[PDB]
């Protein structure tokens, strides 16, 4: 996993080498504009989308005017945005600079790496190609801790409050059969399963589409699954066929 | 022969929608850019 | 009509093209906690997504069909010539993108060595240094920094 | 416009002078009493006033939730506030690395014994009657104080310690005596909230019921 | 005497990747430069 | 009339030991190198000056120099014309040293 | 010998590389010194820049020869001015695992609520209870320091511990992070005195003026910490001119 | 520090004396050993030198 | 030439403002920056105050408007009194709103910053004058701006202080003449700069605390620059210039535009307007090349110089009324080199008599004389300032006869 790693590296460079910036305002006027306010992007890759990148038209709030052309975005200034309810936002890419061959210090935005407009004369292009090869390690470096064991899905379980005894109406469910091989309950609509803790009672909620796993006067320990929440198989995705 | 997410997140239809403002504000029906094409040296001339 | 719908189709899978390769790239990494901001993708995606290629029956004079001339080339010259222009897209690979370009020396050191150098010794190729794999290659200084 | 209820914020649409009023600045409101004139601004005429969002010039009578004195009373003007210090994006260098403001929630007004001087050597302030300024709901409401001193009714004022709680709704008054040291409140609470907090973590285990040791 | 914020809390991992940031951001590179030595110097004796 | 004149000027004492540990480090040319930067707007532009000028003075008076190197001579002597003593090639003495070398930890 | 190769070695910047080089900031430039043995010495914060451990690894050094090429590592390659990943813009140069530990020892607190008493602080009792005040007063609390240095001091003749809590006058703003809050008890004498106390400060206010008594419930470990941070800055500011 | 024949022993002597060292003018003799098995191939590699202020060819002898 | 009070370094000082050679002093005056110690000759430039972005106003010059320190919160209703502000024409009325917003609205800077400003008692600006105050100026077209610009302002204030006023815009200006104290403040100290921000370079009206204490000179030795990264302005000392111990230190404020109707409408008066002169005409032409001669005054209109290397000390009558007239008059050049015709009759004396005649000891409606200078009376702050502008402009001529006599007068050495 490292050496596939490190061929990405020569070819990611390799399409961009020859990408400097060569020149100040390119003269464009086109700019991708981005809709905050589609609540389809989370605030923090709509914050890590917006910081540095450089403004193509005035944005205003009717007759105020809080950022204006030519302005790269601040850290400040997103918080600006989202709390004032700003629903077009046009930034300067490279995807709208006025060349293939090179870029301009406004058509990039900040210079990660001292915070200010990158400087004349940067090889940006050897910069992307690094900074999107290196993490590529991650995808092994951050397995060079572990081996047989992973990360995937799991599934959700209802434990018992504390000792006691399950008392619920069993007319409103219906039987079933688990993928484990045993009875169980499913209910369609929200039971609410009460357990006689001596002094408390605590009540459990079961949301539908569950698979309450114990009985009528059941007694019950501590912690010890006696609901399942919701569907179950493997615990993850989609569907494969093995014998 | 892929998992298909699908999942559309930005997709956008197969017909004849957002005609003046092509994709947000991108590419408005200009109508002053190329009338000169004809109009600076001759095209509309014949 | 056909000048305009072309142009206009070209841009549009080219702007549908580099929306999806961004998001389609940066999932990636996002799902394993990694976090690079998105000059660095656009800048290579860009580069993928900036080239059309002349479909058939667009001979004219200029543009022979099955060139590979660049997206500003096309939609330029599409505005003032009026021939059977023709082209349609192409989305290439971070390999390929590399083997057409300005510097036959860069390519040549890349790979298919034989064939790129055969080919711009038969066509006679020029070379203008610009780049900053062929200035390291003669040892000359790079124009950057 | 007398003090009068019982919910209504009824709505002036007549701009009064505040020369001539007492400026109350709380945090989502702008309580308004009249000051009568006086040597060094200890008077207040309660009878009529107005509350306004900050610093805005509509005016509306607050909601009175019990009776207001209908004379003049020299009080003193009180504040409860938590002064937030989150801290601020930096743009630019030398940009603030934190923030502070006052977030006064409730402006209690305490009567002087009988109304007497500020330098006059009687000073007591009488605990009896205090009147709160809530912020979140607009209104007015005479405190509900509480005196465990055993001498009761007929006592020395000259030192009754007065103790406030939770949210400005607990008062008591004590003797100046049996004042609580900083440290034993502030080691009082932590106990209690973290007493439950413990038992809660350990009544998931199977012998809560047979245990023992807090 | 300085623009700082006294801490009163535990400051984990994240909260010294936060807390460099902002140094950063508001005095420059020349002083967090120092600042990181000191830091290292008195993290190593407790 | 703002209650905050003197609480915020209150000089800070024992400064003396970190006064010094900057200045074996690298930490005053360090400071003064962004001061010099803290103007210009292309980065490589002042560096190329810089060599051209370092150049120069190896050029015009050659038998000084391979001790007091000379690109710190002129850092030196752009950060003396505005204040900042900065002594000449920023050039580091052994005020206590009866021994021709010191350990360097 | 020595004498000179202590000499011209004085200014002239080696570039060091670590031979397995994964990302730009893999070759640096530094200031060498003479050091006795036959191993470079590596500063440990520059490690996970290299991705360098010491489990037994080489580094390559090269000397820059022309003028131009001395000015160019010592003003573009050194770690003072490439304190920042191209990534995302996030620092590469933080205290790692053990530096971590100890600043996370230093700011731990103190024991918060039955971790520090065995038995209820309610218990009334121990009030030196009688008719009047005037009984045995040993109060212990907590010590009542001047400033930062009263405190430093007494904890270096070994008075109080790392976590032992102590009240610290304050005569700045408010720096400390809190938010919507409350106060938990606020004494208020029959004379003006708002004796006011939050959740980790309190506050002597008046009905005259000079609201001067707000006081810290802290450690020493956080004095240390604030301490630190301030004098570096009030340092290198006044050593740079 | 690699190729040069005529740069390495020129360092050298502006090294153990000293001067400004000047920037090399001829490619590495790697280039010339490029351009030798190019040509070995039948191949042409010719460098040239096109004045910006005169516009008369300079190419460079490989 | 006493220093000013602590308080005057500092406040600023707690900010991040750093004045390394100088120290402002406070006797009767611009406050005034005179250094200490001495300098030497220099090389490229000293950078002085240290003046940080934060300590400003800086409204933008051209639409839209935008206050890098921001002073007006979201919503406002004082953003609706500026955007219906006429651009272009008076840039000194939105300044004067932000500069009264910037006294109620909180512990801002200026607002204990506004003490050290001139009162209404104080400064000199025409704005502040009187109806008989402006008629006592021997000029017409000055009275009338000055009668006009003292309107246009009345008018900006009743647009938007007329009895519905919210309390906000209420209470900044109850009067309309802490207004004119406001809009004569913006007139006097705003500066015209490039502000380069962030990717953003923009002009931009500035007020400047600590720096508008440079007083004026027309021989300058300061910069005003702005560095680009730390958002800082800067005062700069010339390169190769020696400062005295205590001597004054100056920033011009115009230059390529005076004539002494613009400069003292902008603040006192003018004294050696070394871009001023009265327009002759009556005669043919005098010569050119003899004028710069006598006095071996550099020609090139635009840089005029004497070259102090003269001769031995020829004479102590060079001033900026010297350097003035000597590029507004006739100045005949024809080929440029002709034989310098020594004919007194056509290219000397009467026709310079004839400006002599011309400027026939103030012609034009003499309404003072000699009398005039040095009344000794001084009040007002206004007052003894027209007087003093008309003492000027008297001495402007009086010096230019002067100077066209001796020149007449030394053809022949």
């Amino acid at each position: 996993r490292t050496s596939d790693a490190g061929y990405l590296t020569r070819r990611l460079v390799e399409v961009v080498q020859h990408i400097v910036v060569r020149r100040r305002d390119c003269g464009t006027i086109r700019g991708i504009s981005v809709s905050p306010q589609n609540s389809t992007m989370p605030e923090r890759i709509l914050i890590q989308t917006l910081i540095g990148r450089v403004l193509a038209d005035d944005i205003y709030m009717g007759s105020r005017c809080i950022a204006t052309r030519n302005q790269d975005i601040g850290v400040g200034l997103v918080n600006r945005f989202i709390t004032l309810r700003t629903q077009l936002i046009s930034i300067r890419t490279p995807f709208t600079c006025r060349s293939a061959s090179w870029i301009c210090r406004l058509c990039y935005g900040r210079s990660p790496t001292h915070g200010g407009l990158v400087e004349l004369g940067e090889a940006v292009g050897i910069i992307a190609g690094q900074s999107i090869g290196e993490p590529g390690t991650q995808l092994t470096l951050r397995t060079f801790h572990t081996g047989g064991v992973f990360t995937g899905g799991t599934a959700e379980h209802v434990r018992a409050p504390s000792n006691g005894k399950i008392q619920f109406n069993e007319d409103l469910v219906h039987p079933t059969r688990t993928r484990h091989g045993h009875p169980a309950f499913l209910c369609y609509i929200d039971l609410y399963v009460t357990i006689e803790s001596d002094d408390i009672l605590h009540n459990v909620n079961i949301p539908p589409k569950s698979f309450l796993l114990v009985q009528n006067d059941q007694y019950v320990e501590s912690e010890q699954v006696i609901a399942e929440i919701r569907a179950g198989t493997s615990t993850l995705n989609f569907k494969e066929r093995v014998r | 022969r892929a998992a298909e997410n699908d999942d559309d997140d930005d997709w956008f239809p197969l017909d004849l929608y957002e005609a003046f403002e092509e994709m947000r504000k991108r590419n408005i029906f200009d109508v002053e850019n190329m009338y000169t094409l004809a109009d600076a040296w001759g095209w509309t001339w014949e | 009509g056909s000048p305009w719908g072309f142009l206009i189709g070209a841009e549009l899978t080219i702007a549908q093209s580099r929306i999806s390769l961004v998001n389609k790239i940066q999932k990636v990494y996002r799902s394993q906690g990694v976090q690079i901001h998105n000059r660095h993708i656009e800048i290579i995606v860009r580069q993928i997504t900036s080239k059309v290629l002349v479909s058939e029956d667009g001979m004219s004079n200029v543009f022979l069909p099955g060139e590979l001339i660049g997206l500003f080339r096309a939609e330029r010259t599409g505005r003032a010539l009026e021939e059977a222009i023709c082209y349609r897209a192409t989305l290439l690979g971070i390999t390929r993108a590399s083997l057409n370009t300005q510097s036959f020396i860069s390519e040549a050191s890349f790979q298919e060595t034989a064939r790129v150098l055969a080919k711009a010794a038969l066509r006679g190729r020029i070379d203008w240094l610009k780049g900053l794999k062929e200035n390291v290659v003669l040892g000359g200084m790079i124009p950057v920094g | 416009v007398s003090t009068q209820g019982w919910n209504s914020e009824l709505v002036v649409d007549y701009r009064i002078n505040e020369d001539e009023f007492h400026k109350i600045c709380l945090f989502d409101c702008d309580f308004f009493i009249r000051k009568p004139p006086d040597p060094d601004n200890d008077v207040y005429d309660f009878r009529e006033m107005y509350v306004t969002p900050p610093d805005t010039d509509v005016y509306a009578i607050p909601k009175v939730l019990a009776p207001m004195p209908d004379k003049y009373i020299r009080c003193a003007k009180t504040d409860y506030g938590w002064y937030n210090v989150t801290e601020p994006p930096i743009d630019a260098p030398r940009d603030p690395m934190y923030k502070s403001e006052r977030e006064v929630s409730k402006v209690f007004l305490t009567k002087h014994y009988r109304n007497r001087r500020l330098n006059d050597p009687e000073f007591v302030l009488d605990f009896e009657e205090i009147y709160v300024i809530d912020s979140r709901t607009k209104s007015v409401t005479r405190a509900r104080v509480l005196v465990t001193v055993p001498e009761g009714r007929n006592r020395d004022r000259k030192g009754d310690l007065l103790v406030i709680r939770d949210n400005g709704n607990s008062f008591k008054i004590t003797h100046a005596s049996k004042r609580d040291d900083p440290t034993t409140v502030i080691e009082r609470e932590e106990w209690t909230r973290t007493r439950q907090d413990m038992e809660r973590h350990l009544r998931k285990l199977r012998d809560f019921s047979i245990s023992n040791w807090i | 005497r300085a623009n700082l914020v006294f801490h009163n809390k535990a400051i984990d991992g994240t909260a010294m990747k936060r807390l460099i940031s902002r140094l950063i951001d508001h005095f420059g590179m020349a002083y967090t430069s120092h600042i990181l030595d000191q830091l290292k110097t008195l993290g190593f004796q407790q | 009339k703002d209650v905050f004149m003197e609480a915020k000027l209150e000089r800070v004492p024992f400064l003396e030991e970190q006064m010094r540990k900057v200045n074996e480090g690298g930490g005053v040319m360090a400071g003064d190198i962004d001061r010099l930067m803290k103007s210009e707007d292309n980065r490589f532009a002042f560096v190329n000056e810089i060599a051209a000028e370092a150049t120069a003075y190896v050029n015009n008076n050659r038998d000084e120099y391979g001790h007091k190197k000379a690109i710190h001579h002129v850092l030196s002597n752009r950060m003396n014309d505005a204040g900042f003593a900065r002594p000449e090639a920023y050039l580091e003495t052994e005020p206590f040293s009866p021994g021709p070398t010191y350990l360097k930890e | 010998v020595w004498k000179i190769l202590q000499e011209v070695m004085q200014g002239h910047p080696v570039l060091l590389n670590r031979a397995p080089t994964l990302h730009r900031l893999g070759i640096q430039a530094f200031q060498p010194i003479l050091v006795e043995g036959r191993a470079i010495c590596l500063h440990p914060l520059v490690c996970k820049g290299f991705n360098a451990d010491f489990d037994g690894d080489q580094m390559a050094v090269h000397v820059p020869l022309s003028l131009e090429a001395q000015a160019e590592a010592r003003l573009l390659m050194f770690s003072h001015m490439n304190l920042l990943s191209p990534a995302i813009g996030d620092p590469i140069s933080v205290p790692t695992q053990d530096m971590l530990i100890g600043l996370y020892i230093l700011t731990s607190g103190n024991r918060r609520g039955i971790c520090a008493n065995r038995y209820n602080p309610w218990n009334h009792k121990t009030y030196q209870n009688e008719r009047i005040d005037d009984t045995n007063y040993k109060s212990m609390k907590e010590p009542f320091f001047c400033n930062f240095y009263d405190a430093i001091g007494a904890y270096r003749q070994k008075r109080i511990h790392l976590d032992s809590p102590l009240w610290l006058r304050w005569q700045l703003d408010q720096r400390i992070i809190a938010s919507k809050e409350a106060p938990i008890e606020v004494h208020y004498e029959s004379l003006g005195t708002y004796h006011e106390i939050y959740a980790h400060y309190l506050i002597i206010r008046s009905v005259k003026k000079e609201i001067i008594d707000i006081y810290i419930r802290t450690t020493v470990g956080h004095i240390s910490l604030y301490r630190e941070i301030e004098e570096a800055i009030q340092g290198f500011y006044q050593a740079c001119s | 520090k690699s190729d040069h024949i005529k740069a390495r022993q020129e360092v050298l002597g502006t090294t153990i004396i000293g001067g400004t060292i000047p920037n090399p003018e001829d490619a590495p003799e790697s280039f010339r050993l490029l351009v030798r098995e190019l040509r070995s191939l039948a191949l042409e590699l010719n460098h040239f030198l096109v004045s910006e202020r005169n516009f008369q060819i300079n190419r460079m002898e490989a | 030439m006493n220093l000013a009070d602590p308080d005057f370094y500092k406040i600023g000082y707690v900010r991040s403002f750093r004045a390394y050679g100088v120290e402002f002093r406070e006797g009767p005056d611009g406050f005034g920056v005179f250094a200490s110690k001495d300098i030497e000759p220099l090389r490229r430039a000293r950078m002085i105050m240290e003046i940080p972005l934060e300590l400003m106003l800086t409204i933008s010059k051209r639409l839209p408007w935008m206050f890098f320190p921001d002073i007006v919160p979201v919503g406002h209703p004082i953003f609706d009194i500026i955007n219906s502000t006429d651009p272009k024409t008076d840039w000194d009325l939105r300044l004067a709103c932000l500069l009264l917003l910037a006294f109620d609205q909180e512990d801002n800077f200026w607002q204990l910053y506004g003490d050290f400003l001139p009162s209404a008692d104080e400064c000199t600006s025409l704005l502040l004058a009187t109806e008989e105050d402006l008629l006592e100026l021997q000029d017409e077209s000055l009275e009338l701006t000055m009668r006009e610009q003292q309107h246009r302002c009345l008018e900006f204030w009743e647009k938007n202080w007329h009895s519905a006023a919210p309390l906000k815009i209420k209470r900044l200006a109850r009067d309309p003449k802490i207004f004119m104290w406001a809009a004569s403040i913006a007139q006097t100290r705003c500066i015209n700069m490039e502000m380069r921000i962030g990717a953003l370079i923009q002009d931009a009206n500035v007020l400047v605390p600590y720096a508008d204490m440079l007083n004026h000179s027309f021989q300058p030795n300061c910069f005003f620059h702005w560095r680009f990264k730390d958002r800082m302005l800067e005062v700069m000392i010339n390169p190769g210039s020696r400062i005295k111990k205590g001597e004054e230190m100056t920033v011009n404020y115009l230059s390529g535009q005076q004539n002494n109707i613009f400069m003292q409408r902008f603040g006192f008066s003018s004294a050696v307007n070394p871009w001023d002169a009265i327009c002759f005409s009556g005669d043919s032409r005098i010569h050119l090349d003899t004028f710069l001669s006598v006095f071996n005054i550099t020609g090139l209109r635009q840089e005029y110089y004497y070259n102090s290397k003269s001769a031995k000390e020829g004479d102590s009558f060079v001033d900026g009324a010297v350097i003035a007239a000597a590029r507004t008059l006739p100045t005949w050049s024809d080929r440029d080199v002709p034989i310098i015709p020594s004919v007194e009759r056509k290219a000397a004396k009467e026709l310079q008599e004839q400006c002599h005649e011309i400027l026939a000891k103030y012609p034009t409606t003499a309404k003072q004389d000699q009398q005039i200078l040095d009344a000794t009376e001084d009040g007002r702050r206004t007052l003894e300032a027209a007087i003093k502008y008309r003492l000027h402009r008297k001495l402007f001529i009086g010096k230019v006869i002067d100077a066209l006599e001796i020149y007449q007068d030394r053809i022949l050495f």
